[PDB]
């Protein structure tokens, strides 16, 4: 029963840690292909650092929320990007990465002092509010309505939504909670048939109908992945831990 | 930080220096957290503390007011209360606390604790020395470094959590996941440490810990708390106390009152009481807000 209050208390939270939708066409010096660069990046630094998948999706808001009210040149985003990844690390993470190893990865672009003065900078931008839920937060509780539970639904669904974090046109525009049903139904409906079932219907009030729009996007993502610029999260999804998921093949039609 | 004039050092927690200062504008008393930089950075503790406070805006919960950087120190400003339970407990060593003030005080907890818990966050310290009181009747949680954000299902977190005294059994057998239970156990020691003035199971090792707890609700087994013999750190070799009867553990202590203290000591993390049904216990039914 304070299961129920969680889902509750996060779908509150989520419409306030939301960043502002076209925020990009308002960066004079940086765009979407610039921004999917650093996300795909930081994919690759979460492999290598064994940091969980929720400390990227952390990153990843920490990073939306700090560029719709800074205006950063490209010169600077890697280190925004590389602040906000060691602020999520020391939130959500055991054993996060100490400063000298983000530097490390970075090739010496950046100082320790940037790469500390900058995570000083998102926490007073962000106003030190860094618990933002996220869509593996919905993903986790979606899953315990499995009819049962198939850990090659699990592994896609978490694919399918990390390949959101990359894009931020169109799936800024989609709360995590609505990615994370997308993400949940194509998954299942690719794996076993099934789809979005009356348990997650009832708890979060979403019709499969009111999915369709952010659903219809993810597809076309799904269908289009291995031609996407951006590859590291279909590598990281090739290891067994995740059953090579990434391996098998989209839906052609979603029968809508 | 001008504003602040330094009245006495209050001490040390779980992380950096506690002044007691006054507002020289509004005259307002504060508790301020001095963090030292050095070289990692803002450390975990005050990034976790000062997000879940943000977010856990409760009466039973102490306020974060303001979080203030100059050069290479970090001050979070906190409200003020004059004493810890824990002092209140020595004080009312030979006395004893009155027990409308022992159902006040946990009930209180449980109200702060439920709000924790429902805003998905674990204290993991919970203890007489992080837990203030004011002279308003009024107890309150303090000191969410330890704190963490969990998530539905839990993930594993950190092993070794929580002061030993107050450790629940699924930690010492190195369980792979706990979750809010582990804070229901806290609380259940410090129930009985109120009813008592002294500590319920008063460790100095790991396994001391663990005999402790045996020696008082008996040496777990299949039946109680399936699963627990094939856990990470349980040895098969570990004596088998039985059962030690509750009246002797808490002797003062009514029917309804060891209902409780049971339910909260419940060995199986999943049958163990949470927060929101200890409120709706019948000890609860005739609960009032005494003065220390
Ligand atoms: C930071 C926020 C949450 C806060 N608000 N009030 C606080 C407070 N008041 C208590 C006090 C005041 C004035 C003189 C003495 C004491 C006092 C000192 C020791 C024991 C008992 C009482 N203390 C503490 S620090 C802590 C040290 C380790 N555990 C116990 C208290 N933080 C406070």
């Amino acid at each position: 029963d304070y299961h129920e209050d969680i889902h509750t208390y996060l779908r509150e939270m989520e419409v306030k840690c939301k960043p502002k939708v076209g925020y990009m066409k308002k960066q004079p010096d940086i765009t979407n292909s610039m921004r999917a660069i650093l996300v795909d990046w930081l994919v690759e630094v979460g492999e290598e650092y064994k940091l969980q998948n929720e400390t990227l999706h952390l990153a990843v808001n920490y990073i939306d929320r700090f560029l719709s009210s800074m205006s950063v040149l490209r010169g600077k985003l890697q280190l925004v990007g590389t602040a906000a990844m060691l602020l999520a690390s020391k939130f959500e993470e055991i054993y996060p990465p100490e400063v000298a190893e983000f530097v490390y990865i970075t090739d010496d672009t950046y100082t320790k002092k940037q790469v500390l003065r900058m995570e000083h900078l998102v926490l007073k931008v962000l106003t030190f509010d860094l618990a933002a839920p996220t869509v593996n937060q919905f993903l986790t509780q979606y899953f315990l309505h499995q009819q049962p539970a198939n850990c090659k639904v699990e592994s896609l669904a978490m694919f399918l939504g990390e390949l959101s974090l990359i894009d931020a046109d169109p799936y800024l525009k989609y709360l995590p909670s609505v990615i994370a049903g997308a993400a949940f139904h194509l998954a299942l409906y690719t794996v076993t048939g099934q789809s979005w079932p009356e348990s997650l219907i009832r708890k979060t009030g979403y019709t499969l109908e009111s999915l369709k729009p952010c659903l219809m996007d993810l597809h076309q993502t799904y269908l289009k992945a291995p031609q996407h610029a951006q590859q590291s999260i279909r590598e990281k999804y090739k290891n067994s831990k995740y059953h090579g998921v990434s391996l098998l093949n989209p839906p052609e039609t979603l029968n809508l | 930080m001008e504003n602040f004039q330094k009245v006495e050092k209050i001490g040390e927690g779980t992380y950096g220096v506690v002044y007691k200062a006054r507002n020289k504008l509004t005259g307002e008393v504060v508790a301020l957290k001095k963090i030292r930089l050095d070289t990692e950075g803002v450390p975990s503790t005050a990034i976790r503390e000062i997000s879940l406070l943000k977010e856990l805006n409760h009466p039973n919960i102490v306020k974060l007011l303001d979080v203030i950087h100059t050069e290479n120190k970090l001050y979070l400003v906190f409200e003020f209360l004059h004493q810890d339970l824990k002092k209140f407990m020595d004080a009312s060593a030979l006395t004893g606390i009155p027990l409308p003030l022992i159902k006040s005080y946990l009930f209180q907890l449980l109200q702060g604790l439920a709000f924790c818990h429902s805003h998905r966050v674990l204290h993991r310290d919970l203890k007489p020395q992080n837990l203030l009181i004011n002279t308003e009747g009024a107890i309150k949680l303090a000191d969410f470094g330890l704190a963490r954000a969990f998530g539905v299902p839990v993930r594993t977190y950190t092993h070794e959590v929580v002061t030993l005294w107050y450790r629940a059994p699924e930690i010492l057998l190195g369980c792979k996941y706990y979750s809010t239970a582990v804070d229901i156990w806290s609380l259940g020691c410090i129930f009985a440490e109120m009813v008592t003035r002294r500590a319920l199971f008063p460790g100095d090792s790991e396994i001391d810990q663990l005999f402790r707890i045996f020696r008082t609700l008996g040496t777990p087994d299949e039946v109680v708390w399936p699963g627990v013999t094939s856990m990470p750190d349980y040895k098969p070799s570990f004596p088998k106390w039985a059962r030690q009867d509750f009246s002797k553990v808490v002797p003062p202590l009514d029917e309804d009152g060891r209902s409780l203290l049971s339910q909260m000591l419940h060995y199986d993390p999943n049958k163990r009481i949470s927060a929101k049904a200890a409120l709706a216990h019948p000890f609860f039914q005739d609960v009032t807000k005494p003065v220390p």
